[PDB]
């Protein structure tokens, strides 16, 4: 991540984020409210970063240092390139909520009171088909990358040095390859739980306890149709097992 | 240091996120209690062995049947929460958990853990659960739980307090270096 947004999320909540002259200025429910909302976006924010070191350093590493077959980087990475751009999109309108919010004078002082209506937008229409459509295809190709990434680390010499070479760094410790696929699966699971919370908080303004009531029935539906559309994938797997299933 | 998986499993409401966060910051949050836990891997000595252990959670995936067994390919051990202060959190520990555990994970070490310990003596807790015709888990309910689903062992924690929360860990990685 750039260090601009990553010093905006360095604190563990909000309500350490901010000044604490502009803490006292809140109700008791805005700073619960706020800190939930932070913590959305600071793990949005974790998870396009996530995203960034498949593409960048895993995919692009292979690609510019390996010698590996064709289809192979693809099925180590299914549709990471769409999960990207899905995930950055989503990011940018969350910190351009934020900065907007903003106080004059200040780059850490702010309060979003209208959530809801981005979750809306995020959640429904043609970024809602594309999530279906991305994570029932990455999900379904889940166990296949798994395989073909033990395959390689055992029968490649080069490929194994590879990812000991670039897993290394302290930094890389929660992150590599088998660990990104499995962040990024559980990612979408995460959202009902972070807009209930944020929902819990969100009474005193009407128009935004519905709003965020609206955004949580879309991202079930989501969840609902992903979980409907998943059928693991098998390298070798007869059409005879496909169609007794 | 060799790498072992442990993935939790439960209930929404048998507190495994709180005590994966517990764990992994070795303190109960003083500010702001998270609503998810994302990964850690957890540097742990146990018996003269140093172990990177890797930690998930499952939770938001309970609804999910076909989302939810993404998360256990390769896992070396597994916790099966409850929560002391529900005693329909263990009537569901045989029910679903266990045979779903058993077929994604197989041979795999299970060590049932009782949860929020710290709710056996609590007045609010006994007065809530007897309008229902119930009690907090009784420790050997536990035992008998974990004997009858061929659970590795049986822990209890607190993740308010931390007590027992090093030691379930700890065992976890032992169970996890077993043949
Ligand atoms: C056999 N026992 N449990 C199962 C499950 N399949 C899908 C989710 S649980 N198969």
């Amino acid at each position: 991540s750039m260090e601009m947004d990553e010093k905006d999320f360095a604190a563990d909540s909000w309500s350490l984020a901010v000044d604490s002259s502009f803490l006292q200025q809140h109700k008791k429910e805005v700073m619960k409210q706020q800190d939930v909302i932070y913590e959305l976006i600071q793990t949005e924010l974790h998870h396009v970063r996530t995203l960034k070191i498949m593409t960048r350093l895993f995919r692009t590493g292979m690609l510019e240092e390996l010698h590996l077959e064709p289809g192979v980087v693809q099925g180590l990475f299914p549709c990471v390139d769409e999960l990207s751009d899905i995930h950055t999109r989503f990011l940018s309108q969350l910190l351009e909520r934020r900065r907007q919010a903003l106080c004059p004078g200040s780059t850490r002082n702010f309060v979003i009171h209208r959530l809801g209506d981005l979750l809306i937008s995020q959640f429904s229409g043609p970024s809602a088909e594309q999530m279906c459509k991305t994570y029932s295809e990455f999900c379904s190709r889940h166990s296949k990358a798994l395989k073909l990434y033990k395959e390689l680390y055992a029968r490649d010499k080069r490929f194994q040095q590879f990812i000991r070479k670039v897993t290394r760094p302290a930094v890389l410790k929660r992150h590599g390859v088998q660990e990104c696929i499995l962040l990024v699966t559980q990612r979408i699971t995460k959202y009902p739980l972070l807009i209930s919370r944020i929902l819990q908080h969100s009474h005193g303004i009407e128009e935004e306890r519905q709003d965020l009531t609206t955004a949580l029935g879309l991202v079930k539906e989501l969840l609902s149709n992903v979980d409907e559309g998943i059928y693991q994938l098998e390298k070798g797997a007869r059409l005879q097992e496909i169609y007794n299933r | 240091a060799i790498r072992k998986k442990l993935v939790i499993v439960g209930d929404g409401a048998c507190g495994k996120t709180c005590l994966l966060i517990v764990f992994s910051k070795d303190q109960f949050p003083e500010v702001y209690v998270p609503t998810v836990f994302e990964n850690y891997v957890a540097d742990i000595e146990v018996d003269g062995k140093q172990v990177e252990l890797a930690l998930w959670d499952t939770a938001g995936q309970e609804d999910y049947d076909r989302l939810r067994p993404l998360s256990y390919p390769d896992t070396d051990v597994i916790l099966m929460c409850f929560s002391i202060d529900s005693p329909d959190s263990l009537e569901n520990i045989p029910e679903k958990w266990t045979p779903e555990v058993k077929h994604f994970c197989p041979n795999v070490p299970i060590i049932l853990v009782g949860n929020k310990k710290d709710l056996r003596n609590d007045e609010h807790t006994r007065r809530e659960l007897a309008k229902m015709k119930q009690e907090p888990v009784k420790p050997e309910e536990g035992r008998d739980m974990a004997n009858r689903i061929g659970a590795f062992g049986y822990m209890e924690c607190s993740a308010k307090t931390k007590d027992g929360v090093r030691e379930v860990f700890e065992m976890a990685t032992r169970a996890a270096l077993q043949a």
